[PDB]
């Protein structure tokens, strides 16, 4: 208690929260990319259904 | 002139069968221009998997 030291461990719990929050946004970004592949290859499939 | 009239009538009737069998094959070229648009639907499908 001559210097608080624990205030570092409480910032590392905060840096874990900010890291996990950033990776949860990248999980959503890859799910939006999955939906962009669905929509883009559906638009290619509609251009091929027009040839068919 | 009746043997001659029987000849040129048969040759003209055979040519009439040409001119209407050619048109039903001109209506077939209007399908080969769709087998073109289907080969372009395969270009658009390989371009859909490209873009995706």
């Amino acid at each position: 208690v001559s210097k608080p030291d624990l205030t570092a461990a409480l910032r590392d719990v905060r840096q874990q929260y900010e890291s996990v929050a950033a990776k949860n946004l990248q999980e959503a970004e890859e799910w939006y990319k999955s939906k962009f592949a669905d929509l883009s290859e559906a638009a290619n499939r509609n251009n091929d259904a027009l040839r068919q | 002139a009746k043997q001659e009239s029987t000849e040129y009538r048969r040759q003209v009737q055979s040519l009439t069968c040409e001119v209407d069998a050619l048109k039903g094959t001109n209506e077939s070229l209007e399908r080969q221009m769709r087998e073109m648009e289907e080969n372009f639907a395969v270009e658009a499908a390989n371009y859909q998997d490209t873009i995706g």
